[PDB]
């Protein structure tokens, strides 16, 4: 009756913005990345490659209610650089990462398939 | 209004492929109870194809 | 009565427990997932109780940080032993059972219902009484 | 005996005064008369809420519901104006009274 | 500048699962992995039932709904079909769904047991994995019984429905020999050692590392038959990649939109 | 610069009353130069201590040569030269009690300083010449080596 | 009433194997062997198979309507 459609898990509905960037000014050089329809699964990759970061001094992600689709990721920086080139850094270390994955499963499929 | 009554088809959108009838429409708004599930949704006239 | 009607009640109960013993050490990237849940933090995060050999925070630490204001709170945790205060370890104690809020910090003691729970002189009533409703509203929604 | 130690205000022994009390204070304590005969009428006072105490509480139970909480209001002017336990005072007993 | 450098051995590759082992990846990365494999690998899988005639003992909403576990054989073509939210046909295109009909009907004296055979499509190779062993079992009919229905299989993705998930189970694991304290037995004796465990049967746990943290990740990856397994981690892979790509588009756009 | 207190302390006793805790042990130590007493919690874990291990304490107010204050905020990145690099174990915390055993009349000749570590708590008691540096709700920091 | 088409838990498929699972049972096979010939390994997925009721024998006992 009140049941929500199965695909607001991860369809931004019309005028939902899929990330907003907020700069809290309770402590220097940090920002509130709010990301909508996403979950556990980017949040906690995100969170812990920019944990490897050293010019990261804080790097956390929550969801705030498990029945909305929102993701909290709260970044702060040394001052020598930013959030925002954090979490681009984050993403795009990531990508690498996962790049690599795939093309050494390929590799490793193709050896064992051949033997 | 013809709209209501009529066995109606989500032609665009998220719901695209649920069938129902209308309960109540406007000229840019129905209330179109899902044949699919449980529900009475609100659909623009725009994603719907009467059938 | 003149004591809360509501406590920390159930798994936040028993998690407290476990959360304030005196092993509990979290690292780095816990703690921050914690920090993450506090409403009321500050954006500073506690230097760690322990530096070396790898930086640890304890869970008196972030309880300390979800303690609102600088409440001033004295209890015994449920098994704390009789005969312990009038021994020599009465302020450092070998079970942790001694609970000591003071400046709004979790100096010592492990947390039970002797202190969050609904009884009078808790540390929910303290922060009742020295800090307001909306404070203390705040410290159920972070403890929890 | 025990009344008397712990809340009768000494005045005598100026060498354990001088641990408590600023030099100011415990010059002033050791020589104004005025102070002393209003230190022991506040010893006085206290001894007569003592006996309407015992009138009040026959059994000797001393557990009571009031309104602020004195102890805890003490600990926390100790914590928020950082008062140092090991050092003399500088707040004049006439000054509590 | 701080990626990590993930290594890869397949230890089992079966067509019905693949056991492999993942060595220098970070604990997050591996198990959003775990999660992708469940949640967010698309197959093909019907979500669209009519039903012309159900004569049979189970309703209609019984028969759709065991229709829709049936796993459709997505291999190569549910990369190259699209979603049918995102296709602008108007009902159902060769390009966004694969139309599937059944028509039984039993005359015979004897139980018609309708299958996965039973459902027919059009595409030649979306057809039911077990069609293609012994077949899935959608009703049973008795004499007169029938049932006829036409059903679209479009693709989806398990975190919408658990029909488009295409794991079995998904066994994960890391650190069998708990030298890093992550779990703290009360009796390390009672517990039986792990398919992985180093550990000889005198000892019970690996000493405790101090400097570790997870390394090495343990999967077994079984398919319940849509996409192979290998497949699976592949589409895993490449999903994971596209929705960090996609993020960071999004975060692009944000960021020089300040 | 900062220290509070340094000496060289023994092991005598570890765990009297039991193991109360699996990953946290109290070490009962005894201390050679100024015959100090130290009752000491240590995360056993991340750093063993063994029965008659001798180590070299070392109370700060601050971690930096400069003596320098800090705020009591984690700065993982800050490269200044650290006294902890020539520790094995540090940890940071406030000094919540001073006892002493003074009279009404008479000043006090042993003093007791209670340190809680984050919930470790530490009483290092001994002559009240050697405990001058602490007053209570101070921020210090422990260091300790173990010597060969 | 009938077998689901996938174990609940895991999401096997088990549909496909209750008819060749009463065909090892007649064959004198023990429950738990014949759960162990049809692969079934895990026990989520072996109680769905154990504990099923095929109830819809009893309901094609009666003549259908039409
Ligand atoms: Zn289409
Ligand atoms: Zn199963």
């Amino acid at each position: 009756m009140n049941a929500p459609p199965a695909f607001e898990s991860f369809l931004l509905f019309e005028g939902e913005k899929k990330i907003t960037i907020n700069k809290d000014t309770k402590v220097p050089n940090a920002c509130l990345f709010t990301i909508n329809k996403e979950d556990h699964t980017l949040g906690n990759i995100i969170k812990s490659q920019l944990l490897k970061d050293p010019q990261v001094l804080f790097a956390g992600y929550k969801v705030p209610h498990p029945l909305e689709h929102k993701i909290i990721i709260r970044v702060q920086t040394t001052p020598d650089y930013s959030p925002q080139e954090a979490f681009t850094n984050a993403i795009t270390d990531l990508i690498s990462e996962l790049s690599l994955l795939e093309e050494r499963f390929r590799v490793a499929i193709k050896d064992k398939q051949e033997g | 209004n013809e709209l209501i009554g009529q066995t109606v088809r989500i032609s665009q959108g998220p719901y695209k492929g649920y069938i129902g009838v209308v309960k109540d429409a406007t000229e840019s708004t129905a209330r179109v109870e899902l044949h699919s599930t449980c529900q009475t949704i609100s659909v623009d006239r725009q994603r719907l194809t009467t059938v | 009565s003149n004591r809360p009607v509501m406590g920390i009640v159930q798994d936040t109960l028993t998690a407290v427990r476990k959360f304030t013993k005196r092993d509990v050490f979290l690292e780095r990237g816990e703690v921050m997932n914690l920090l993450m849940f506090l409403s009321t933090w500050d954006g500073k995060v506690p230097q760690p109780a322990i530096l070396k050999p790898r930086p640890l925070w304890t869970g008196k630490q972030i309880f300390s940080l979800i303690i609102p204001g600088h409440i001033n709170c004295i209890r015994t945790h449920s098994t704390h032993p009789d005969d312990e205060d009038s021994g020599p370890y009465k302020h450092i104690s070998p079970g942790d059972t001694k609970v000591v809020v003071e400046n709004g910090e979790l100096i010592m003691g492990i947390l039970c219902k002797k202190s969050l729970g609904t009884s009078a002189g808790s540390l929910v009533h303290i922060s009742y009484l020295e800090m307001g409703h909306d404070i203390t509203r705040l410290f159920y929604s972070n403890i929890q | 005996k025990a009344f008397e130690k712990k809340f009768r205000f000494d005045y005598t022994n100026e060498r354990a005064l001088r641990r408590t009390l600023q030099e100011d204070l415990v010059k002033d304590v050791l020589s104004n008369a005025h102070i002393q005969n209003e230190l022991e009428r506040e010893f006085e006072r206290m001894r007569e809420d003592r006996e309407v105490l015992r009138v009040i509480f026959p059994t000797g139970d001393s557990k009571v519901v009031l309104p602020c909480n004195l102890l805890r209001m003490i600990w926390n002017a100790q914590k928020i104006f950082h008062i140092n336990p090991r050092l003399p005072s500088d707040l004049h007993p006439i000054k509590v009274v | 500048p701080y990626a990590n450098q993930p290594t890869v051995r397949i230890t089992e590759l079966t067509d019905e699962n693949v056991k492999f082992i993942i060595e220098n990846t970070d604990l997050a990365v591996a198990n959003s992995i775990r999660r992708v494999f469940i949640a967010e690998v698309p197959i093909i899988a019907i979500d669209w039932v009519q039903i012309d005639a159900n004569s049979s003992v189970l309703h209609d909403e019984f028969i759709a709904h065991r229709l829709g576990l049936i796993p459709l054989t997505s291999d190569d073509i549910v990369d190259k079909l699209q979603y049918s939210r995102d296709c602008t046909c108007e009902e159902f295109c060769p390009e966004c769904s694969v139309e599937f009909t059944l028509d039984v009907r039993c005359n015979e004296d004897q139980t018609r047991h309708v299958t996965s055979r039973d459902l027919i499509s059009n595409s030649p190779r979306v057809i039911p994995v077990t069609s293609r062993q012994d077949d899935i079992l959608i009703v049973k009919l008795r004499k007169g019984q029938e049932l006829r229905l036409r059903a679209y299989a479009k693709k989806g993705f398990g975190k919408e429905h658990a029909k488009w998930n295409p794991t079995a189970g998904v066994a994960f694991e890391y650190d069998p020999d708990n030298a890093l304290r992550h779990t703290v037995y009360p009796k390390p004796e009672e517990w039986p050692k792990s398919e992985y465990s180093e550990l000889d049967e005198d000892e019970s746990q690996a000493p405790y590392d101090p400097n570790g943290k997870p390394e090495r990740f343990y999967y077994n990856v079984e398919s319940c038959g849509s996409l192979r397994p290998e497949t699976i981690v592949l589409s895993a892979l490449s999903g994971l990649k596209k929705k960090l790509s996609d993020l960071q588009t999004q975060l692009s756009h944000e960021i020089q939109s300040d | 610069a900062g220290i509070l207190f340094e000496d060289i302390f023994d092991v005598k006793d570890i765990d009297p009353e039991g193991k109360k805790f699996d990953r946290v042990s109290r070490l009962h130590c005894e201390s050679e130069s100024f015959k100090m007493d130290l009752i000491l919690d240590v995360n056993i874990q991340i750093y063993p201590v063994d029965l008659g291990d001798k180590f070299r304490l070392v109370i700060a107010s601050t971690l930096y040569e400069d003596g320098t204050l800090d705020d009591g905020e984690y700065n993982p990145t800050d490269d200044r030269p650290s006294r902890a690099d020539q520790f094995e174990y540090v940890m940071y915390g406030k000094v919540y009690r001073i006892e002493g055993d003074e009279t009404s009349t008479e000043a006090a000749t042993r003093l007791s300083a209670y340190v809680s570590y984050g919930g470790l708590l530490m009483r290092l008691q001994g002559d009240a010449n050697n405990l001058h540096g602490f007053e209570v709700d101070s921020r210090v920091y422990l260091l300790m080596k173990k010597l060969a | 009433m009938i077998i689901p088409v996938r174990c609940f838990t895991c999401g096997k498929i088990v549909g496909n194997k209750w008819e060749a699972y009463l065909g090892l049972l007649q064959a004198e096979y023990t429950e738990g062997d014949a759960l162990d010939a049809l692969g079934l390994k895990r026990y989520c997925c072996r109680r769905m198979l154990l504990a099923h009721v095929d109830l819809i024998e009893k309901l094609l006992n009666y003549a259908p309507l039409e």
